[PDB]
């Protein structure tokens, strides 16, 4: 996730769909982004 | 229109009734906005390559 550009490939299931962050926030990394933002390219 | 029934004797006679009725329609709308990131719309629409 923090190399987007590995992402591309997502090989494997995006899989539990529940509201990420309102969640322990236990993540290392983690970015809440809206429909864009400079530092993805 | 609404059917009738044929009553008897000491009351008045049923009449035949029809009732007419006029409801307006509405109109709402909805919306959504998918702004879109700056430099990357001068990396799609060409002069960045």
């Amino acid at each position: 996730g923090y190399r987007y550009a590995a992402a591309i490939l997502p090989t494997g299931s995006i899989l539990s769909t529940i509201e990420v962050a309102s969640h322990r926030r236990l993540f290392d990394f983690f970015a809440a982004v809206r429909s864009d933002e400079n530092s993805l390219y | 229109h609404q059917p009738l029934i044929a009553r008897d004797g000491p009351h008045p006679v049923e009449q035949p009734v029809h009732n007419y009725m006029t409801k307006v329609i509405d109109r709402r709308a909805l919306n959504a906005a998918f702004s879109l990131a700056t430099e990357a719309i001068a990396l799609l629409t060409g002069e960045a390559l």
